[PDB]
């Protein structure tokens, strides 16, 4: 239920057991817990530039 | 908007709203570019000094960049360095890396140490130190007699002056 | 590949010259084909300084150098219920419920162009007499 | 010959020529309305609807003639800082000699003639520049009969042979003698002493 | 849903424009100081005062 | 226009260049003495 774009590579953060996602500052979510496979994955923003 | 072509097509009708607002910033990054060479872009030539340093006395090795570190900066410049410490956002890189700057001082550094203010007018022109020093006393209603006879004692205070300054700021 | 960010359509030498076009991160480019090179800060040389010898000048030139302020710019008006209805009764008094909109505005101009006049009136007249040659 | 050369008026020009042409085309905006053209929508709807339909336009020509005028005060803000140093320098540059260094001129500063632009000044600074170096070895005071002397104004200088006493500008040599020296002490404290008549 | 869109994007056009001015009476004052330090630069390194 | 205009300036150009030309013939005639 959480959506948003961008590119999703393996992140070394450590969840504590009972969090889903984690956010930074400013309130921007940066790592998400996958429901089944139970692992931490981090999201940038995809690319652009002038 | 933010990926929405709704959002696109209801800001359409605004008129040029964010042109104005992007050459506002243009001009701004332009003027801190035109600053920072303003600023220190004052000589034609990158000054050298010799091997050899024997300046009367004093002692100029605090300030003098340091060869063995690859920033080549001195020791009050990476003291001030250690001490002081997006959704459509960008970040521009100066035009003026930290070592040209770095440079610009030194060769600036080493023109006034050695030429005195002669390379501020026309060419750099050699002069020891003791007799530099001299005219800048006769310069302020001191005759050279003074510095002739007390060099010692004034190399000696500047010394402490220069070892008191880089305490007080670490 | 550069700090600023990536190049297509121009060589990377290993010279270094004046700046002609600022691109960035210490680096920039010019026209022979494109090339993108490194800045040159300037020449370089190695004073020799010695504790008993000194540079004296024997010959001088005159040289006449030029510079450029601008000192005003022009005055300009605007009236403002012209502009922002143009000859509409219904409009203006739509408008009339916005309270003293663009008096302050006026007020500013009018400001603005006293200005322009007082910087140019304060620079150039600096002289009590008109003197002839 | 060469153009481009007064870049800082055109500049100036050219920005509020910009101001003003971009203050005038912001009148062809909708605004979310149905028409740009005032008496189109006077002459398609009713009151109630139509005073709805205007008050978008009203709100947008105001806030454009706002942001408009809050430039106009930026740039006469930096317009005044840039005439009061024009003015500064035709006090001190023309009116009389400077000595702060590199003030108006790169060197020497002699004098200075202003000159009248559009919407401008021009200053043509006169200088002076030393050329033709040459090398000398110095000393900086000379012991004689057991005195010490030193130049009123001046330097030592040598030929290679023998001394003499220049102005520190210019290249011109003076035997030297007791009415261009003065003597204190004894030559025993001054480092770099040497030996004459 | 266009009369939510126009609400948000009003109120967004004000903030940047809010930050825009901000950002340029910071370079205006900033500006200054750099001319200070310039004239420093040039009147206490390169000749005595 | 729309209701825009632009007033002159109160010193036209030839009394700056008037004020040009009195200022660089003191300056020539009276060196600094003049200021
Ligand atoms: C959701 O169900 C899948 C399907 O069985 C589980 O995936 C298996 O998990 C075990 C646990 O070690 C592995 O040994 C299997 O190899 C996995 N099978 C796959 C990936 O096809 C998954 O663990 C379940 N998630 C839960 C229960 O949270
Ligand atoms: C100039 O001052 C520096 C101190 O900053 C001197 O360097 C010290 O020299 C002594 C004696 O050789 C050493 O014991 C110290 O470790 C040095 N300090 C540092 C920080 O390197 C330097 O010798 C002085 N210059 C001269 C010509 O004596
Ligand atoms: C002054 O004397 C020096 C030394 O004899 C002359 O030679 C220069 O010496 C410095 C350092 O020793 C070198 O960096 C230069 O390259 C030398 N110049 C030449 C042409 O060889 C020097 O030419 C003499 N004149 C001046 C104006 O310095
Ligand atoms: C100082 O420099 C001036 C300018 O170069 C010299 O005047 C030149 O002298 C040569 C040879 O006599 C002439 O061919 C040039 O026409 C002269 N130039 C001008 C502008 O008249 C002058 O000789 C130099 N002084 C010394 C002592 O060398
Ligand atoms: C030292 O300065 C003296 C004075 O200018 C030079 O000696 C003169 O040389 C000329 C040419 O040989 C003679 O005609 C004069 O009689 C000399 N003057 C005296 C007082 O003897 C001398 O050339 C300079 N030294 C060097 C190495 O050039
Ligand atoms: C200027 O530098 C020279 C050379 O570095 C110094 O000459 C030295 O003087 C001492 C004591 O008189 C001698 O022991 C050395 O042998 C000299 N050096 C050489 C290379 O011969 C001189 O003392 C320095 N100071 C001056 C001239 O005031
Ligand atoms: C300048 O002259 C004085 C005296 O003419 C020299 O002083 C003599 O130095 C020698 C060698 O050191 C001593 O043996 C004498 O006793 C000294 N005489 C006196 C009266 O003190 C002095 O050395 C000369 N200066 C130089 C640089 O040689
Ligand atoms: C010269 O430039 C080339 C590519 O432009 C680079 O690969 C090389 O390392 C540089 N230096 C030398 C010594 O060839």
């Amino acid at each position: 239920g959480l959506t948003g774009t961008g590119v999703l590579t393996e992140s070394n953060k450590k969840f504590l057991p009972f969090q889903q996602f984690g956010r930074d500052i400013a309130d921007t979510t940066d790592a998400v817990r996958d429901p089944q496979t139970l692992e931490i994955l981090d999201i940038t923003p995809c690319s652009f530039g002038g | 908007c933010g990926d929405s072509t709704e959002c696109s097509n209801l800001l359409l009708q605004y008129g040029s709203f964010c042109t104005q607002l992007n050459r506002a910033l243009t001009g701004i990054a332009v003027e801190q570019d035109k600053n920072t060479q303003e600023v220190f872009a004052q000589v034609k030539q990158i000054y050298k000094t010799p091997p050899i340093k024997d300046f009367g006395g004093f002692n100029f090795s605090q300030i003098l960049p340091d060869p063995s570190k690859p920033s080549k900066r001195s020791f009050i410049e990476d003291l001030l360095f250690n001490k002081v410490t997006f959704n459509g956002l960008t970040v521009l890189p100066p035009l003026l890396t930290d070592e040209m700057i770095a440079q610009y001082t030194s060769a600036l550094l080493a023109g006034t140490i050695t030429s005195g203010w002669t390379f501020g007018a026309g060419a750099a022109l050699q002069i020891p130190f003791a007799m530099q020093m001299a005219y800048r006393f006769n310069g302020i209603g001191v005759t050279q007699n003074v510095l002739y006879e007390n060099q010692k004692l004034i190399a000696n205070q500047f010394n402490s002056a220069i070892g008191k300054i880089q305490d007080s700021l670490s | 590949q550069t700090r600023a960010g990536c190049l297509i359509g121009a060589e990377h030498v290993n010279n270094s010259y004046e700046c002609d076009i600022p691109i960035g991160a210490g680096i920039c480019a010019s026209y022979q084909s494109i090339i993108a090179y490194t800045m040159s800060l300037g020449a370089e040389n190695s004073v020799a300084y010695s504790n008993n010898s000194i540079a004296i000048p024997t010959n001088f030139t005159i040289s006449v150098t030029t510079e450029i302020l601008p000192v005003s710019m022009t005055k300009t008006s605007v009236d403002c219920t012209m502009y922002i209805c143009g000859d509409s009764t219904e409009c203006s008094n739509l408008l009339l419920q916005y309270g003293s909109f663009c008096t302050q505005l006026n007020r500013a101009l009018t400001g603005i162009a006293v200005e322009q006049d007082k910087n140019t009136q304060e620079v150039f007249a600096q002289v009590k007499q008109i003197y002839k040659t | 010959s060469t153009a481009s050369a007064l870049g800082k008026l055109q500049n100036v020009v050219n920005q509020n020529a910009q101001a003003l042409n971009t203050l005038v085309k912001q009148l062809s905006s909708n605004f979310g309305a149905i028409s740009s053209v005032l008496n189109d929508i006077l002459s398609r709807l009713d009151p109630p609807e139509a005073e709805v339909q205007i008050d978008r336009l009203i709100t947008g020509r105001l806030q454009s003639l706002q942001t408009y005028v809050t430039q106009q005060l930026i740039r006469a803000a930096e317009i005044r800082a840039s005439a009061n140093l024009a003015a500064t320098k035709m006090s001190e540059c023309v009116l009389g000699q400077s000595k702060r260094v590199d003030f108006c001129g790169k060197g020497y500063h002699l004098m200075s003639f202003p000159q009248s632009a559009p919407h401008g000044v021009v200053f043509l600074h006169v200088t002076y520049v030393p050329a033709q170096e040459k090398n000398f070895t110095t000393a900086p005071a000379i012991c004689h009969d057991g005195k010490a002397h030193f130049p009123r104004e001046g330097v030592f200088v040598s030929n290679g042979t023998h001394w003499f006493v220049t102005q520190r500008n210019f290249y011109e040599p003076q035997i030297i003698t007791t009415d261009n020296t003065f003597v204190s002490g004894n030559c025993d404290v001054v480092i770099g002493i040497v030996n004459n008549t």
